């Protein structure tokens, strides 16, 4: 059977100024596929798997085996960095899972 | 190696093909040093390749680079849902990116089920020859006379008008005399190479 999203996977993050922000992406039925992540604003490609693309050192993706949750991190996470971000899964065509981040102040 | 980001040389060329043929968008830089061209669908954000990883699972997609400068995407055989902006990306810091964009045409080709079949009619009767053809760019039927004599176009009102050619996918022959009996060809082309051509004998006793 073909992969699919976790659609339990939360479509709406919310992280704090200067910490990491966590977006995660369970997927079942991977087989050879990859799960990658890219940012909508400028179609930056982010992360293949566990290889990074992007020369912006904040950002890693780690595969999380036991819940198989690829899950992105961004360090020191900034206003900018709010905004529309998709995990894709390689099949043809590719199936996409959106998620927003929001970058907030504690209180 | 020392600090100064790669550049584009030139843009991505516009291309357009026939369904079926291969296409290849090339991506020309400088001084990429360790930074590694990527590759995606504008539309769909569909990752295509990461310098020499073809990362989607479509089979007709791949990836060259002539030399350090110029880096290829190659789309074989080339379908309809192959239309749209093809993404080329370096990841510098901040990141640099191009679009190209691929056409899809399909030659003309006729549809069967309404196009003429040789038909016998009685004189002075009315005929409706139709030659329908589906393509991209859309295409235009022509008539002509397989002997090279004008076409005889009647209105209800009696008067002629004689052409060589006739333009439409349907011809509309009215009153016919004996005289129009012949051999007509509708041809649908398109600037798609190649043009189709179907003979059509009309009869008239
Ligand atoms: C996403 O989360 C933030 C903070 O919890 C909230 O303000 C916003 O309304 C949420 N967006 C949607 C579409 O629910
Ligand atoms: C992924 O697995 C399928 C299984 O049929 C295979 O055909 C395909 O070539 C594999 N792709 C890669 C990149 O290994
Ligand atoms: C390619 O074609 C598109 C229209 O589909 C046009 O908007 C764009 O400017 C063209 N690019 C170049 C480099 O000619």
């Amino acid at each position: 059977m073909e992969p699919y999203f976790d659609p339990s996977t939360p479509r709406n993050v919310t992280a704090l100024m200067g910490k990491s922000a966590y977006l995660s992406c369970r997927v079942r039925n991977l087989a050879n596929k990859t799960v990658s992540w890219i940012r909508h604003r400028d179609i930056h490609i982010l992360t293949v798997g566990s290889y990074t693309y992007t020369s912006d050192q904040r950002f890693q993706a780690t595969h999380h085996q036991d819940t198989e949750d690829w899950t992105l991190q961004i360090k020191w996470a900034q206003k900018r960095d709010a905004g529309m971000y998709e995990c894709q899964i390689s099949t043809q065509p590719v199936r996409s899972y959106f998620v927003r981040l929001n970058v907030v102040v504690p209180h | 190696s020392r600090a100064f980001q790669p550049e584009f040389v030139e843009s991505i060329s516009n291309v357009s093909v026939a369904v079926g043929r291969d296409a290849t968008f090339t991506c020309h830089v400088r001084h990429l040093g360790g930074y590694r061209v990527g590759w995606l669908k504008a539309d769909t954000k569909a990752i295509q390749a990461i310098h020499e990883n073809v990362i989607t699972h479509n089979p007709r997609v791949t990836v060259s680079h002539l030399d350090q400068n110029t880096w290829n995407l190659h789309i074989k055989a080339v379908s309809e849902e192959d239309r749209g902006g093809y993404m080329c990306q370096l990841n510098t810091d901040p990141m640099k990116s191009q679009i190209g964009f691929l056409d899809v045409v399909i030659p003309p080709d006729f549809i069967s089920e309404d196009t003429s079949s040789d038909v016998i009619v009685p004189e002075g009767s009315s005929v409706r020859l139709t030659c329908r053809a589906r393509g991209y760019p859309e295409p235009i039927v022509t008539w002509r006379r397989e002997d090279g004599n004008e076409i005889v176009l009647k209105d209800n009102v009696g008067t002629k008008t004689l052409a060589p050619s006739f333009r439409g996918e349907v011809l509309k022959l009215s009153k016919i005399s004996r005289n129009e009996m012949g051999s007509y060809l509708c041809i649908a082309s398109n600037g798609v190479p190649p043009s189709v051509s179907k003979r059509i004998s009309l009869s008239i006793h």
